[PDB]
DNA sequence: CCCACCAAAAA
RNA sequence: UUGGUGG
């Protein structure tokens, strides 16, 4: 993973908003250096005028040495596909979406755009006039990855084109595609609600809501009046999206815990781990400390939330070296992070830190067993899904463009 | 004094809850005495006011849309549509069979509509939001609804720590960017942007520093609350927000 | 396919 | 519900 200066992250953010957000890091900075002296005149043709202008004003305020409050943005490249690649250990899927590095023949690490890759792979094999527009293809890919069968059937028909679409997905992301396949057959026809707990203790409840349509006559003409009611359903297409979204939800909470931390709390936990803290104990801490430590054992996901429940008595139930290792992996200075589910904004002098923290979380998900842990609660019995490449997490730590 | 200003903002928000404020326009503020008239045509009082309100909102609405908002008043879907015919024939509003929609007749004044446009949505807090300790209350001093978005309440653990951590990020308005949009966007509606500034100025009356409140959906995605000021939502919205604690970059 | 949130129409 | 916003 290559690092950048605070001023360089300003450069990347302003380039993004012009925007060349699919370009490599250095091409973005190269484009910037060329246009530094004319930035205020480029506002009218930028893709995001307002954000571009805000960034430019920040860059100017930085040149004059003035303080700034402007946060740069680093976005997940296909959040969902990234999480599924990590859950399933799918090295081929990871290369689609920057979970691990992809190099061209030159050997340069490229900023990949999964939908384009799959769109190109599909033209290469379909050949001979393939009548399909790239954005209709992205819709089919992304709705399929969340379990839609209707929308890819709408973009590709139900014939040979659909067949080629499913074959391509099966070579470019076998385990991700199999897992999406699998989620469809995981609904419980008797269930009014699904429940699962995330490793940081968040309780997800999904109530099953089905259409009740009362029909009505008004001037001897017919009108259908449909209202959502709680019920059950034979299949359900919701589990892939909801499980995946609960996990990016988790990544947001945990990333903000590791970045925007209380410096005084960290030093207390460090002393507590080394036996140097004054005695402090609360019985109410025990249950939660046990619960969160347990999720760590079953999943590999140690939440910094556990810091809230560690005391003289409760530290005895955890492995203090794991706590200290986690703290040592956090940024050396804390910072605020604004999040839009899979977009992240921070002051540019923390750019390096936020990418390191995102990488660690993807790698944690890749290494461990979060998928089994969640699926077992969804379907109601112990299941175990294996990684397709159990070493993927080693490469995840070093990936270049997970956030871009 | 900022505490006082905060109580004022919450006072404005509580008086401009969309539907209760609209009802007032048809009850205690109408020259028309809808109580007497609804008795006359044999239409339940609360039902009729709500239909009037729904028509003042939608302006135009097809039949399934209008019955949806009112279904909870009757034991049958059919009873609702009949009542609506009864009100349309008594000129409470019109139904035009060639477009299959209802068209409003009686709409709220512009002065009340502007207050609703300004204050019906939650605003940032200008003091530190309340620390959350149960799954009720969303950071403000006068709300105690379920913190989870839509009808999805649980009292199980939903990681209040994250909301409390996000709620204390101090933010401010970058007035330089905010003025650029109004001055320069058209060469890069007008009614809408008019109310943004009034709210932003009122918001920052005691200083350019404030806090967004945060709520989780049922899955645990986190959503910052507010329409006019929000780092989530529109690109013209993101651009104006920055950290209140500025830093020298190096 | 899954969420969350706005906004309210023509002689 | 027609639409539009963010992901
Ligand atoms: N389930 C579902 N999720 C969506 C949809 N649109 C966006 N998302 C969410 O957004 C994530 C990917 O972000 P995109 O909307 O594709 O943004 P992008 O990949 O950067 O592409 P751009 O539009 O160019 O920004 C997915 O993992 C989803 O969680 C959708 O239509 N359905
Ligand atoms: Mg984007
Ligand atoms: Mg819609
Ligand atoms: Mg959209």
């Amino acid at each position: 993973m290559q690092t950048f200066t605070a001023r360089e992250y300003l450069k990347i953010d302003i380039a993004n908003n012009y925007g060349l957000d699919k370009e490599d890091w250095d091409d973005r900075i190269a484009w910037f250096d060329k246009n530094e002296n004319n930035l205020l005149n480029l506002v009218r043709e930028a893709e995001e005028p307002a954000l571009f202008y805000a960034g430019v004003k920040a860059w100017m305020d930085v040149k004059e040495g003035k303080p700034i409050g402007y946060p740069v943005a680093l976005d997940a490249t296909s959040s969902g596909l990234q999480i599924l690649a990590c859950l399933t250990g799918d090295r081929r899927a990871a290369e689609l979406c920057n979970v691990v590095n992809y190099r061209d023949e030159s050997g340069k690490v490229k900023r990949r755009d999964a939908y384009t890759v799959i769109y190109n792979k599909m033209l290469n094999t379909l050949g001979k006039g393939a009548r399909i527009k790239r954005n209709d293809c992205k819709q089919a890919i992304m709705t399929a990855l969340y379990g839609s069968e209707a929308k890819p059937k709408e973009v590709f028909g139900e014939g040979i084109m659909l067949n080629v679409f499913e074959s391509t997905m099966n070579v470019e992301a076998p385990a991700v595609w199999e897992l999406n396949k699998f989620w469809l057959q995981c609904g419980n026809p008797e269930a009014f609600v699904y429940h699962w707990v995330m490793p940081d203790g968040f309780n997800v409840y999904i109530k099953v809501m089905v259409n009740e349509v009362e029909t009505v006559h008004f001037l001897d003409k017919p009108y259908d009046c449909v209202r959502k009611v709680q019920g059950t359903e034979e299949k359900t297409r919701m589990l892939s999206a909801n499980t995946t979204h609960s996990i990016d939800g988790l990544v947001v909470r945990e990333l903000v815990r590791r970045c925007d931390y209380d410096k005084n709390q960290i030093e207390y936990i460090k002393a507590l781990c080394n036996g140097e803290a004054e005695y402090k104990a609360s019985e109410k801490n025990y249950g939660k400390a046990m619960e969160l430590w347990g999720y760590y054992e079953k999943t590999g996901f140690l939440t910094a939330r556990i810091f809230d429940y560690l005391d003289s008595e409760t530290i005895k139930l955890v492995n203090t070296q794991d706590i200290l290792d986690l703290i040592e992996s956090m940024p050396k200075k804390p910072f605020h992070v604004l999040t839009v589910h899979d977009c992240f904004r921070c002051l540019p002098n923390y750019g390096n830190d936020i990418r390191r923290q995102y990488n660690n979380l993807l790698a944690t998900i890749a290494k461990g067993d979060l998928l089994s842990f969640i699926m077992s609660q969804v379907i109601g019995q112990e299941v175990t899904i294996g990684k397709l490449d159990p070493t993927l997490w080693e490469d995840v730590l070093e990936t270049e463009y997970a956030l871009s | 004094s900022t505490i006082e200003h905060q109580m004022h903002l919450e006072k404005l928000y509580n008086k401009n809850q969309l539907l209760p404020r609209m009802r007032q326009e048809f009850e205690e503020n109408s020259g028309i005495d809808f109580k007497a008239f609804f008795a006359h045509i044999g239409i339940d009082y609360k039902f009729g006011i709500d239909a009037m309100v729904q028509m003042a909102l939608h302006k135009r609405a097809d039949l399934p849309t209008l019955v949806g908002t009112l279904r909870h008043h009757c034991k049958s879907a059919q009873e609702v549509a009949d009542n609506l015919f009864k009100m349309a024939s008594e000129d409470c509003f019109n139904f035009d069979p060639t477009i299959d929609k209802f068209i409003v007749i009686y709409t709220i004044s512009d002065d009340v509509q502007h207050e609703l446009d300004s204050f019906q949505y939650p605003l940032p807090m200008v003091v530190r939001p309340k620390l959350l300790t149960k799954n009720y209350g969303t950071g403000y001093f006068t709300c105690n609804k379920s913190v989870i978005l839509k009808k999805n309440h649980t009292d199980d653990d939903i990681c209040l720590d994250h909301l409390n951590r996000m709620n204390k990020i101090p933010l401010s308005i970058n007035w330089d960017v905010a003025h650029m949009v109004k001055n320069e966007w058209a060469n890069l509606f007008q009614k809408y942007d008019r109310t943004a500034h009034e709210v932003m100025g009122l918001l920052t009356q005691e200083g350019n520093k404030f806090y967004l409140t945060h709520r989780p959906d049922k899955r645990g995605r986190t959503y910052s609350q507010g329409y006019h000021v929000n780092y989530q939502g529109t690109s013209w919205n993101k651009a104006v927000l920055e950290f209140a604690e500025k830093e020298v970059i190096d």
